[PDB]
RNA sequence: CAUGGAGCCAAUGAACCCGGGAUUUCCGAAUGGGACCUCUCCGUAGUGAUCAUUCAUGAUCGGGAACGCUCCGAAUUGAAACAUCUCAGUAGGAGCGGGAAAAGAAAUCAAUUGAGAUGCCGUAAGUAACGGCGAGUGAAACCGGCACAGUUCAAACCGAA
């Protein structure tokens, strides 16, 4: 088994409660909780998981890590007339993850980059850390190269509001195909929002 | 004596020189066929919407 | 013909540019003054070519990087 | 006194001025926000599928 | 628009139309601070906010008839009442965005053996399915067409090439 130290990351982080990130979970918690909704960070917590998702050592890609609150959709009860089934609204959660969210608020804070990927780092009860991946796509870097080159393009600009990342085509139920996605691909909207 | 700013005294100022009859040489250009505009108007009136 | 075409502004220096809009400005001064009566100009074309030769004049300073 | 002819002389005062943005007497001078095109509050111009009808 | 008086422009080729420039006050994304003041104060002359970076420079902001994508989301009404249902993911809302957008190259659909990305059109069909099994809602595959397109990363091995 010569394995790369990635599979050594992929193998630590596969079931993180039974190995030493746990202990590291512990102690990094409490730096998380204290910084802010958005918080740009040097190095991803886990670059196997970067680098399979997309990163690259190379300017113009920007990893942030993100804290969204966890629960579904807070909604408000109607103060107006409902027919009783449209009434109740503690046990509604709504279609949108909170990966999405915490995707569309990476978006929102870098509005000169596109969000590219993002994946689970850690949580409590309160909170959900995921780690956001950037791509500049003014950067001459980001221009040059190939692999990244398509994010240039007029319909890459919105990835994470149009529900084109990869938590986005979870959420728009496309992850697979055949029976299932009559009502999913090619949209949600397409079908009247009958599918998802 | 209202106090108007130089915008207001501005804008009070094209009202009031919009609030004039058509010239005589336009009517007898025009064959009699524009006799008027609809920004004639009195003072004691419908007020300005101009402030 | 016009009062004065901008082929000959091409033709004059830099003085004779600022010269001339000078003496033009000065005469629309006076037109403009006298119709501060009410009296309409014994040339009443006069003051929009004399306003329209400022224009050109002006035009061709700012072609030739003056201001 | 009435809620008619006799208290509505106290009209000498105003509530919606001239907004810069469209030209529209209709910049509440409280909220800082004109209600015709919404300067004051967004950058966008306000428009909402109520002002007109639905096109089915 | 709108062949009135007096002038002016035009054979140094105007007017007019196409193309390329100049000028383009104040506000407005409005962006040096400020707005019941479309102006005003400081002038040390203005890159306001959020961002990327080699800190050279660069991106986003607003608008666009509808369409596109994402998320949130009623009631009238129908059931001759009405609550599941329907109205209807409609109306409306928030975000994003282009000339198209979304979709997209199987951890697929089939049936005993087959097909070979996606979209859209016809049909399957008011069928399967759902449902106070009431009222109603309601597909897809196969198939016939429009059009045809396949690939790039992570990793193994090499190691700044
Ligand atoms: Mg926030
Ligand atoms: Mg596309
Ligand atoms: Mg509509
Ligand atoms: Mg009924
Ligand atoms: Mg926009
Ligand atoms: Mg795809
Ligand atoms: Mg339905
Ligand atoms: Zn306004």
């Amino acid at each position: 088994m010569v394995k790369s130290f990635y599979g050594y990351v992929r193998d630590a982080w596969k079931n993180p409660d039974e190995t030493y990130v746990n202990e590291l979970r512990w102690e990094r918690l409490q730096v998380w909780r204290k910084q802010g909704s958005v918080t740009r960070i040097e190095r991803p917590t886990r670059i196997d998981r970067a680098r399979s998702l997309g990163y690259k050592a190379k300017q113009g890609i920007v990893v942030v890590r993100v804290n969204v609150r966890r629960g579904g959709l807070g909604h408000v009860r109607p103060n107006r007339g409902r027919r009783t089934q449209k009434m109740g609204k503690n046990k509604v959660s709504g279609g949108m993850s909170i990966q999405r969210i915490a995707e569309v608020r990476a978006d929102r804070r870098y509005p000169n980059l596109e969000v590219l990927n993002s994946y689970w780092v850690g949580e409590d009860g309160k909170h959900k850390w995921f780690e956001v991946i950037l791509v500049d796509p003014h950067h001459p870097v980001i221009k040059s190269d190939k692999n990244l080159n398509w994010v240039c393009d007029p319909s890459s600009r919105g990835r994470a509001t149009r529900g084109k990342t990869s938590a986005g085509r979870k959420g728009r139920g496309m992850a697979t195909r055949g029976k299932g996605t009559e009502k999913t691909r090619p949209s949600i909207r397409a079908y009247k929002s009958r599918g998802k | 004596m209202s106090h108007n700013m130089k915008g207001q005294k501005k804008r009070l100022a094209k009202a009031h020189k919009q609030n004039t009859r058509v010239p005589v040489w336009v009517i007898v250009k025009t064959n009699r066929k524009v006799v008027s505009h609809p920004r004639r108007r009195h003072w004691r009136r419908r007020s300005l919407d101009v402030k | 013909m016009a009062i004065l075409r901008t082929s000959e502004i091409r033709t004059m220096t830099i003085e004779e540019r600022a010269d001339e809009l000078e003496n033009l400005n000065n005469e629309l001064v006076r037109e403009r003054a006298l119709t501060s009566a009410g009296g309409a100009p014994e040339n009443p074309g006069r003051i929009g070519e004399i306003r329209r030769t400022i224009a050109r004049i002006k035009t061709i300073q700012h072609e030739l990087n003056e201001i | 006194m009435s809620k008619g002819t006799s208290s509505m002389g106290k009209r000498q005062k105003r509530t919606h001025a001239k907004c810069r943005r469209c030209g529209s007497v209709s910049f509440n001078v409280h909220t800082k926000q004109c209600t015709s095109c919404g300067f004051g509050k967004t950058s966008r111009m306000r428009t909402y599928k109520w002002q007109a009808k639905c096109k089915y």
